[PDB]
Order: C-alpha cells, then structure tokens, then sequence
C-alpha cells in the first residue's frame, strides 16, 4: 500500500502520497529519506502493514519497498535506494548511504 | 539523474508502497492508537429512544 | 461442548490455511521470478 | 495457491547473481499484483529455520475478545413525577470505535455472537442492594416493554435472562442469526423499495433489540444503575480485508466524516507533518 | 505477451496493445448460480449474448487539478441495452463484470491512475452527521465524482485502497486497464435497483502533465456484464 | 556428566588409606574448579543409603511461590475537587525485596506469569460496598486511560479482567512474552541508541502497564480501595547462578548500594563482628 | 533478455534495463587463490560480504568538451568501507572486480562511450622526461582525467584499446557497461598501496549532443570487489 | 602437564609455564550461529583470522593498596584492530572470548588476585539513588577500576563471586589464569556498542606483599575473540 | 489443563536432571581422584 511519504506542511491529501524528483543540476544528489518504526507515525503508518502491526505490540519479519515511476516515457534516470541498519545517524550522502 | 526532453515534464513523480513478506510475525494484540472517542457518537443515544 | 446447539461451542482457532495470492497477485497470468513482468 | 501456514517462511542461503535477463527487484505495480521479489533475490541471505507462530492474528483471535458495544446508566427509584426503570436498546456495533474499525477492516462477516452483561449500582450511605435485573431479547422491530411493569415481560416465547448484581456477570450466545450466508459490514445500498430509504442501513444486519429493565419494585431512595453489554465474535469467516477507518468517526449511522482540526487524522493530512522530505524525525544524536 | 490482450463477448470485442496483464478479482472467475447456492425457485432467464457483451458508456475528461470518478454497478448500466431491460422487468439479478478502463496519450505526457474495484463502497457525506442521499449515490450512466479521494469518500484512504482488486494506468507504461469481477454478494441474487455491488473507481493519484501541444486526453469505461441471471418475472419499473 | 537426581547420594564405606602419590585431600583453588574430595577419602565412612530428596529446592518450587509485587492504596470517591478512582502501574518485578532478590540469584529466567489481584476497602460506618474492578493490560508505553471514565476502558483489544471484591482474587496467566529467549533479571547496557538512555534497563523486560479502576461510580461517602498484585512464575528455565544481594536495595532502577548504618550487612562489614577470630560466638557453657 | 541484468553481491543489487551483454574480462571469472598458486602461508581472512559488494563512487558530469575519466584498482577503494580497512591492516591483498558504469540520456541525445578495463596502465607524462609523479598517479575515490585519451596518456592509441576487455556506452543503445574482471597480476597477491592491477578508463570518442533541453548528464561508477583474500595482517597504514 | 600451556589463534600465540589448568565457562566452547538459532536473514561476514586473535590491553600496576581493575566486553575491544573495525561497520555482533590474564612475581612475593568472567555485570553507584551514567560504565581499552569490590560494585558480594566463571593468580602457585567464554546472551547476536555481555574482573583478595627488592608488578590481559561472526553492515559509527 | 493454551498449564516440577559440575568443575581437563592437582 502507498506510504505518506511527503508527510510536509504544503502537501495536502494526495500531494502526500507521491514524491516529485527534479532534473538536478548538482551530482550525487540526496532526494528523501522515511523513518522506519511501523510502530509510529510517519510515511508508514498509514498503510496496511503499518495499520494492522498497530493492533500489536511486537513484531519480525522483511519489509518490502517498491517504487513506481510516473514520469513521461521519454524520462530517464537512475536512482540509488538504500537500507541503513540501525546504530548512528541518518546518512545525508550517497558515500555513506551507499555501504 | 532525471534526464529529460523539452517537451516532457521535468519534475516527475514515485510512489512508494510497502508491504511485509511472508517471513512475517506479529504478537501482543493491543488497542490502535489511530482510532479515539471523547463522546458519544451522533445518534448512538437515539438507539435507546 | 455441553449445550445441543453447536454454535454455543468456545472458539475454533484451528483453521491455519491461507491464500494471500487472492490479494497480493489476482493476475490472470502467473508471474516468474526474475523474468520481467511485461 | 492454498495452503496451511503455522509459522512465518524460513529463508535459504543465496549466492551471486548476475544473470542476463534475470531481474528479480524488477516489477510492475499497474498490473495490481504487489511485488514478488524475495530477499534472496535482493540480497546475500543465510539459512535461517523460522520458528515464530502466526496464530495470534488468526481472524478468529484477531476479532475474539469481548469488546464494549453498549453502556447504559439510568435511575432506578420512583418515577411518580426517561429511563424509568428501564431501557430498550436497538443493538448495534457501531457506537464504540475500537470494535467498530476492527469489524469495519472486513466487508463480510459471519460469526455467533457471545453476549456478556455487566451491571454496577450506586446510592444516590446505606449499602448497595442486590438487584435482579431481566434482559430480553426482541426482535428487529418488535413489541418492546413501555413499562417497569408491563405484561410484556412474562416473555412467553423471546428469550429472557435474569441475573443478580452479585452474580458474575450474565451471558449467552446470539447465533449467526442474519437472513443471509454473512453479515454486510457495510452496505452500498437502500434498505427499501422506495426512494427515502435510510442508505447504508440493511436491516438484515441488526441483531434486534435488548430490553433491560429492574426487576424489583423501586426502594424507598434512588440508585444510578449501569448497565454494559460485551460482544465476543466466535466461529468466524471474514471475507473482503478494507482500508482502516482514519477519519475521526461522527456518526453510528453512516461513514461520514471531518477530520481532527490539525494533523494527525485531518482531512487534509493523515500523517503528522515533518519539515521536510530529507528531514529525519528522531534521527539519532550521538 | 503479457501487453497485448483481446476481450471477445457476444458481439463486442476489444484490444489493447499496451495492456498490463490484468486482474481477476480475488482470483476468481464468474459463473452462474448452483443450484446448491440457488433460493428463487422460478426458473431463471439467462439471455446470455444479448446482456454479456460490453458497453461503453460516456467518456470523462482527465484534467490537471482532477480528483477522480466513479461509476457504481449495476447501476451505471441498469438503463442500458437489454441488459437494463432484464434489469427492469426482473425483481432479481445476479452477474459479474469484465471492467476495461481505457486511456492513452503520448510518450510526452505522465500520470498515474490507480483503477479499483471496491466491493460494498457505502459512500459517506463530508462534514455533516445526514447520510448521504439518493440522489448523491445514485448517479447511472454518467457516474459521479470524489469531493476527497484522499480518504475514499469513505473517512479511510486511498492508500490502502491497493487491498482491493485493481490495476494502474501509469501512462510511460500501459493504456489500458482490465478486471474481471465475479458475482459478490452475501446472497445469491439481489435487487439491482436498490443495491450496487461494486464501485468501480478511477482516481489521478499523479496528475496529468506534460509540456508539449496540450490535448484533451479521455478516460473511457467499458464494462461487460457476465453470466446474467434475472428471476421475479413482472412488468416494467 | 548430566544426569537425574531425585535423592541425596549415598555413602559408602571406606577403609584406612597410606598410598603414596595419592592425596585426595590436597586440591588447588587457583584452577578455579570447587574441592572435590570425598567424605570417603577424608574419613573411614560407613555405609549409608541416602532417602533425602531434594525436589524442594527444584528451581521450578524455589521460585514457583506468588510474591506481592505490586500494593496500591486509592481514594474511591467524587474527586470533583491523585489517584481518581483508578491508577495506572508500569509492572516491574524490583519494587518488592523479598521476590527481586530471589529473582536477582539468576542472570536470565523463562517463564509464565500467573497474576492474582486481591482487592481490600474500608469506609473512610454503614458497610462495606461489594465494587466491580476492571484490570486493563495495556502494552508498554502503550496508551493508558486518563479518566475513570474515559473510552479507553472499552478495552476491544487490551485483554481486561472484570472482578467483583466478593468473589476470590482475580487470576490470569500473563505468557513469557519477552522478545529474547529469556527475561534479562541483569542488563549491562543502555536501552537505546544514543548515550543519554537509562542503564541497566532493557524495555524488552517490562511485562507492561496494569491500569486498575472501580467500575461503579462514586458513593455519596468516600473509601479507601487497596489493590493488591501477586506473581508467581511457572514453567521456568534458570541460567547463571549469581551472589546474593547483600546490602539493602536502595531503588527500584538500579542496583545502587549504602549499606545499614552498622553491622551485618553494613558496606564495610556484611558479617556481624565478634571479639577477635578466636573467639566463639554462643559457645556451649557447660 | 541480454538487454536487461541485475547483479547481486552481499547486500547490494544493481539493475538496469538497457544493457549490451556484459563482458568477461579474457573469458575468465574471479576465483580464490588455490593452494597449487599460493605463497604465503598465513591463514588468509575472507571477509565476502563485508567486502564483496558494490561501491558506487562519486559521479563526473559528462561535457561537450570532457577528455574522458579513469579510476585506479585497488587504490580507487583503498578507503572505502571494510574493503578499504582489510586494505590498511594487511600487507597483502587479493581480489578480481565486477566493474558497472551508468549513463542515461535521452532518445534526442548522442554520444559514446569507450568503457575500458586496461591492465598494467602506467602512465606517461606529455612532453617532459620527469617520471609522473606519486600525486600524478594516486587519486583514489575521485579518480583522474585523461590529458590526451588520443594516445591513452601513454604514448600508444585508445583507436587499438579495443585489444583490452571492454564494452561502450553508445547513447542511442544501451546506458550502462558490465566488465567482470579476475585477478590480474604476475604474482598470486600484492600490496594494494603500491600497485595497480587495473584501471577503468571512460572515454567519450564520440561527444555529448542534443539540440533538446540541457541537463547536467553524468556518468557514474559502481565497483565490487570478488572473492577478497587479505593476508599479512598487522596495524592500519 | 596441566602447568603448561599454549593458546594460538589467528596470527597471534602465548605459552605460560605456570598455568593452573584452565577454565571452560559452564563447560561450554564458543562455536558459529547454528540455522536453527538464526534470526538476521543477511549472509553473516565471518572474518575468522583477522578478528579471532589475542588482542593485548595496556597493562595496569598491581599495588599495595589495589582495589581490582575491569574491563567490558566488547566495548573493550571495540576500537582494536580488525574486530574493532568490523564492529564499527556492522550493527550486529556475536563471538565468544578467550582470556588470558598474566602476572609474574618472584618466589618472595605474595598475593592472591581473584580472575572472574561476569555475566551482565550491571554496575550499581554508591549512596545515591542516581543511576550510573554512560561514561562510568564505557572505558574501552583502559577499563575501569573497584570502588567497593567487597561488594562488586553491585551491592552483592565478591565472597560468592566464585559462582562466576574463575581461576586465581596465586603468586606461588601460578603466574596466569585463562578463561574460555562462550557467547552468553538471551539474543543470538547483539549491538557492540550498548550491551557487554561479559565482564572480566581482576581482584586483589589478598594484596600484593614481600620483603625483598621492591618492584613495578604488572597485570596484563590479553584477549581473544573466538568465532566472530558479523550483521547488518553500512557505514562506521 | 483444559485451557487452549499451554502456557496456562500448573506448574512442571518434573525436572530432576542436573549438571554440577559445569560450576563446581568447569575446567578443561578432568580432574581425577586422589592425584595431585597440578
Ligand atoms: C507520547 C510520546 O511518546 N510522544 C509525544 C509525541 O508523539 C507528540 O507529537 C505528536 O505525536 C503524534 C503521534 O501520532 C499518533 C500516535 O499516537 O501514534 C497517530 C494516531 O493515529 C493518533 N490518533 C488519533 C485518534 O488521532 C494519535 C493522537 O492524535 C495523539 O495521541 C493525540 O495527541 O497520534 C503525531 O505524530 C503528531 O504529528 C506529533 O506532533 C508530542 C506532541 O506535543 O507529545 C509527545 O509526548
Ligand atoms: C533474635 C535472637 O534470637 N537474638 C538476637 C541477636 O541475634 C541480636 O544480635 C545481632 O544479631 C544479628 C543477626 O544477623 C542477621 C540475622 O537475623 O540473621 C543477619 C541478617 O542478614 C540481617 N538482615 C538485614 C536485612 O540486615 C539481620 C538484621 O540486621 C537483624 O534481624 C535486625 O536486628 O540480622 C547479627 O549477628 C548482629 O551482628 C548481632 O549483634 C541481639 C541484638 O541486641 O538481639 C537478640 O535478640
């Protein structure tokens, strides 16, 4: 089910649910990043993984992420999605993010 | 990057979902913070009358 | 269960078949792993 | 496809992959099937025999617990110059939001109800008396009590229970008793043939009426009376899963909804906002 | 393979040549009534091509600031063809649908349209505790429009409208999107002018955009009952 | 070198011993291993067959007994001007001495918890009120009720006990529900990522919230209510042994030490003192 | 089918869906050191999917005049990761590479590139008889620019590289290049610090064009490292 | 013969002529995470030589008035070497340890120093109700010292600290103790940086005294982490 | 136990089995009887 991951003031309804990427002029550009605690709010609460896990207490198992491109056909680009283990702080660049 | 022609938008979109596979477990069932009352709800009174 | 009529029986935890395939890939044509999907 | 499942999936070691046209993190989300890559596919896994259970959210325990659908507190004393003595209760689910979004997350359902009754008293100090209270069971529409007193209650043929305050709480089960295979948890339609009809309502879907009323002719003082009713679903078959409730609930009669004045749960915003896309809540200070 | 398809029914057919597999609610197929399942005794009239072919019904114009339509069943077709005749000479009906939603435009233009079939959508009334009337649910052939498609008109979400049988019509990929809906109901039959089954949804989670020659781009709905049954013979309603 | 033992062991009888290279009674502490030099080879024995079981000290009865865990005293009455007819307990086992030190002999324990809530009252005299309790389990850190009243104790998912002061304790059994394969009685380390986080506390061992409220609305005079929560574990699993608490405890969050102010169990001395090492306490005076 | 690929190694993945087959170097694959070739005799530390595992570098943006592009192996990862600290605290390394280049563009866009894995590149300094220097060679992560990709910077011809394991980025084809490269070398191990068994060279032989909308084109590098062995172990460098 | 003894692991060896046997924590040995224990699905690293070696702290200075030293595992061992790095790396952890700790006298000198591995040592602070804070428990390779090691430091006692994994450094007797400790734990594996699972506590029961030439008696440890096994690898913390 | 669940069950005070010596004897060679210790 869609995350809420543009959960900022400005985006109403809808806007939430998707993420505008923009031609970049800069390289190695960061362009969001989403909270992972099923258990609290944020782009995954309100899911149906997020909403259901909220009826308990505990939790194991693998997520899944997918990303559906909706730009032109004529729209190139690749991108990098990247998994953190826990234990510091969120990375900001695609050297760090990376690994 | 997003690379794309003049006569195609240049800020486009993702949708992201997320789902469990099946390697899943949840435990300790608990009462959903996402739902809450203060009152009675409209009309729940007019069931005794 | 006591009491003549079945309904009055506690409750049946047993049934542990599943089939999320009705919801997560009601396509007409099953889909392979790794080979592309259209 | 079917099959039986009593613990979540054990993973199987995986090795390198570079396989020309083999691509499994690849998918396509228009044709509505949700993706099928498996972590082995995505990354170097190991061996791991997974022995956690999946029996705690079997429908059956998911919606089997008693839950509150009914709380009625009234005065039990003369009524000479209202509850008098008494009260009648269309039942319904849809007056407490904790049962009624978890029933909601299913279009369909069919299951035997278990009706629990729990009853508190006090003075309005000179002790709380032992009340018998009788609960009668009539059906949708039925000939209800309009007194304390009156003939309906010798219940010649609907189903009566009489219970004391200091017994445990009373109970009994209301079977699957609708006019069809299941119970519609929501209805898109009119429950009549004319055009005036109350939408969303099918009648068939009302377990009926509960009339409770104080046994005991009233006592020289009055007492505030309290009466809960707990439903437990048992025996169940849910069909349909649906997207959860998220709006603040406004009536027990329709799905119409406003939302809370400021995020989370408003209409303009389900999430609670952050600054921005690249702003990590509770990131990590060390 | 999987992206082209050919839907043949009575006299009707139809082809796609940027399709996306397609779904087949709950993976189930309609048929007709056992008689294991059957209640209405009177033998049933199953008129077969003359009501399980496709109609398409008027299209809808997808604009920039769009919030999405919908079209409910078997209302959108109960005066339509002689499917509506049956529909209206019969006290009871019972059928399932093969939705196809079409839409193209061109490798300039993107847009997301998430095309779902919501079983029982009991719609509910923005700001007001008064149910929704007749008028406001009760829309035919023409259909109607969400006021808040973020919460499905309904007080939940769109987002986790995806648990229902559906496809995407995601422009850079496919033009067409196609669900096959089997009879779903707690009875066997019902009355088809007091009750819709399904709703079938289509709703612009990303906007229309480009930035070439601006063109009107339709979204059209043909939909084709199947395995009609029709029992309570009588006149016309 | 595992095996049943359901009775003390037996002695046999042994003979004079004057063999060279032998000495069973020389041992060497430094290889850390316990003597083990039998009666036998430091005495002529005698034959004995032991019958002295030893199930009495079976880790299961040593730590199957119901300990008070948790005692609360509230006011019960219109708080229209503090517990207000109800509290709210995050369950922790540190609060009472008797069972946290038993519990603190072992590194990590397994086991089932049976809870039995016994409910006292007094009048702050006319009788004694037989009140209708509600004990919610509300998950830890989970959303508490705030207000005797509130819709919170609608409980449709938090398992609830109704219970009347009439009727015997109430009694349920709450599962092992650590996380781990076992309860950490002892944690060396900080419950969360960053360097600010309470040590010593691992939330994985907090069973969860007990929220306790009188049902029935206040009298017109007021009582104080006493609720009382007992624990008892069962099906339990031991691991490491440790050294017993000796100074007295000091907090519920930590195993901070003082010691009395003299002798025994005092930081500089644990044992009472006697006049000099070879002076004998409670020496026979014949 | 040899248009599209995914590659995984430990926790990373790559895809892409326009690719050309994918090239291995000489037809050989990475292998660990058997015991018939091996020399030093310490236990070797084989970390796999610590260090068996995609790196994506910094990307270079690709422009109507750029000379072209190398990167240095070892030296290019010799800080990065826990490749780079099995680098630091052991004398002797070992390892072969799955080399992935990416460069999108657009169907109105045109360019080549030559994607080239040379062995033993020394490098000549242009006009002068001083040696290059150790800053001249040694540029890591960030990798150098070709000064004359004519000559190769060597004196010889990029017209006769072809002769080394290579793929090309030819705009209109493909956006990406897969070279797998084995351990390459005379001797079974060697000081990762002081030698470089290959060097990735990106030339653009044909330029960057377009006459639609300008937008910055990069060209970006991922490296993994296959079947590591370090021996020599001590304190980091 | 059982005075003896040789440890060698990895690249690193130690032999002490004056051994007291040698202790097995609760009779076990330290061993790789079986499938059927297994929770993190990624493919563990298991660097083996690299990480699985003695690493030797800083000695510490045995004195008259000594109160007894610590050291906290991991978190001693987590800035050393290669186990250091790959903990830093790796959000999850698990190995066993194998320790040796040394002290040599001369045949005049006497004392008695209590060698025990504690499990969970949780810490406790003296008169006051105030936890201990991150640095009173942290110290890394330098580890910490006694405040009242009568009672542990933890309000019991060192009295009954013998039912702990032990050995004693007797001066007459012996001049080493080793200990082998399994992975103890109520998870398969954990996060290096905020749990110890063991503690190594040196105590001078009966303090260090002689009438000969006096000199500097130090206390060495040395430590081997055994099995080392690796999971959830990003970037360095 | 006539409850669905076994944790629910009395008490298991069935366990007789023990292991000493894996306190009072963790070393790694045996020590035998009446001969020296070191
Ligand atoms: C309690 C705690 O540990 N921290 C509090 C902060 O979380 C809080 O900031 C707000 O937190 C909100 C949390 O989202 C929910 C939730 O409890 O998970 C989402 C629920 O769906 C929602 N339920 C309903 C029926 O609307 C629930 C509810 O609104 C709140 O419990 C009522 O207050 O919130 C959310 O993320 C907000 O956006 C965020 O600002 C701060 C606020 O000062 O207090 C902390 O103690
Ligand atoms: C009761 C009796 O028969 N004789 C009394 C003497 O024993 C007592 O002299 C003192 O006795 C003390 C006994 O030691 C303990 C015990 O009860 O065994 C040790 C416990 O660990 C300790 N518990 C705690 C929590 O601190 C306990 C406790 O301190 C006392 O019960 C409190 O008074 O004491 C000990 O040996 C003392 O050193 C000794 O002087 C005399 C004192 O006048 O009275 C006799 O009646």
């Amino acid at each position: 089910s869609m995350m809420e991951i543009n959960n900022t003031d400005g985006a109403n309804g809808m806007e939430r649910l998707r993420v505008d990427i923009s031609v970049q002029a800069d390289l190695d550009q960061l362009l969001f990043n989403i909270p992972l605690d099923i258990q609290l709010d944020g782009p995954l609460r309100n899911t149906l993984v997020g909403n259901i896990s909220r009826y308990y207490t505990h939790w194991s198992g693998s997520l899944e992420m997918t990303f559906m491109f909706c730009g032109s056909f004529m729209a190139t680009g690749k991108l990098i999605l990247c998994y953190t283990p826990p234990g510091g702080s969120c990375p900001t660049t695609r050297e760090t993010a990376m690994l | 990057n997003l690379i794309v022609p003049s006569e195609s938008s240049d800020t486009c979109s993702l949708i992201g979902f997320i789902a469990a596979k099946d390697d899943f477990s949840l435990r300790l069932m608990r009462d959903s913070p996402d739902i809450g009352q203060s009152n009675h709800l409209h009309g729940a009174e007019a069931a005794y009358q | 269960n006591f009491y003549k009529d079945s309904y009055a029986a506690s409750a049946s935890k047993q049934d542990f078949s599943q089939d999320p395939s009705k919801f997560t890939e009601p396509v007409v044509e099953g889909l392979k792993a790794g080979a592309p999907v259209l | 496809v079917e099959s039986i499942i009593k613990t979540a999936t054990d993973t199987v070691k995986s090795e390198i992959n570079a396989e020309l046209g083999v691509v499994p993190s690849l998918n396509a989300v228009e044709t509505g099937a949700t993706s099928n890559t498996e972590p082995e596919e995505a990354i170097q896994t190991r061996t791991v025999i997974n022995q956690h259970g999946v029996s705690e959210t079997l429908v059956e325990n998911f919606l089997g617990r008693a839950a509150l659908v009914s709380k009625k507190s009234f005065e039990y004393k003369n009524h000479a110059s209202t509850h008098k003595n008494f009260f009648k209760w269309t039942i319904n689910t849809k007056s407490f939001v904790q049962l009624r979004r978890k029933l909601e997350l299913f279009t369909y359902l069919r299951f035997d109800a278990e009706i629990t009754i729990l009853t508190t008293v006090a003075v309005n100090y000179m002790g709380l008396p032992d009340l018998t209270l009788q609960a009668m069971f009539v059906p949708t529409g039925a000939l209800t009590p309009k007194e304390q007193d009156s003939f309906h209650w010798q219940s010649g043929s609907n189903a009566s229970v009489f219970f004391k305050i200091s017994d445990p709480p009373a109970r009994m089960t209301i079977p699957f008793m609708c006019i069809n295979s299941a119970y519609s948890v929501f209805y898109d339609g009119f429950a009549g043939f004319e055009k005036n009809g109350l939408y969303g309502i099918n009648p068939a879907d009302t377990i009926g009426n509960l009339c409770v009323r104080i046994v005991n002719e009233h006592q020289p003082v009055g007492f505030t009376v309290t009466v809960r009713v707990y439903m437990k679903p048992k025996h169940i078959k849910a069909w349909a899963p649906r997207p959860p409730r998220t709006m603040p609930y406004m009536s027990i009669a329709n799905a119409n909804y406003k939302g809370r004045d400021t995020a989370p749960n408003t209409l303009n915003a389900i999430i609670g906002n952050r600054a921005s896309v690249t702003t990590m809540p509770h990131n990590i200070v060390t | 393979s999987d992206r082209v398809l050919q839907l043949k029914l009575g006299n009707s057919a139809i082809v796609t040549q940027e399709a996306a597999n397609y779904c087949c609610a709950y993976g189930e197929w309609p048929n007709y009534l056992p008689d294991h399942e059957a209640v209405a005794i009177d033998k049933p009239t199953q008129p077969e091509t003359s009501t399980d072919r496709f109609y398409t019904l008027r299209s809808v114009k997808w604009e920039s600031n769009s919030t999405g339509w919908w079209w409910k069943l078997p209302d959108a077709l109960n005066n339509i063809g002689m499917f509506g005749q049956n529909v209206q000479y019969h006290y009871l009906y019972r059928s399932g649908f093969l939705i196809h939603v079409q839409c193209n435009a061109t490798k300039f233009h993107q847009g997301a349209l998430l095309v779902v079939a919501i079983p029982e959508h009991q719609r509910g009334a923005h700001d007001t505790t008064t149910s929704p009337g007749f008028n406001d649910i009760m829309k035919g052939e023409r259909g109607g429009t969400f006021n808040h498609p973020y919460v499905l008109d309904d007080g939940t979400s769109i987002a986790c409208a995806t648990i229902f049988p559906h496809q995407w019509i995601n422009l850079r990929t496919n033009n067409s999107a196609t669900i096959v809906l089997p009879w779903m109901n707690v009875a066997p039959m019902d009355f088809p002018l007091r009750h819709n089954q399904w709703t079938l949804a289509v709703i612009p989670v990303v906007p229309l955009g480009t930035r070439t020659m601006s063109s009107v781009v339709p979204i059209t709905v043909s939909i084709a009952p199947m395995c009609c049954e029709f029992n309570g013979l009588r006149h016309a309603i």
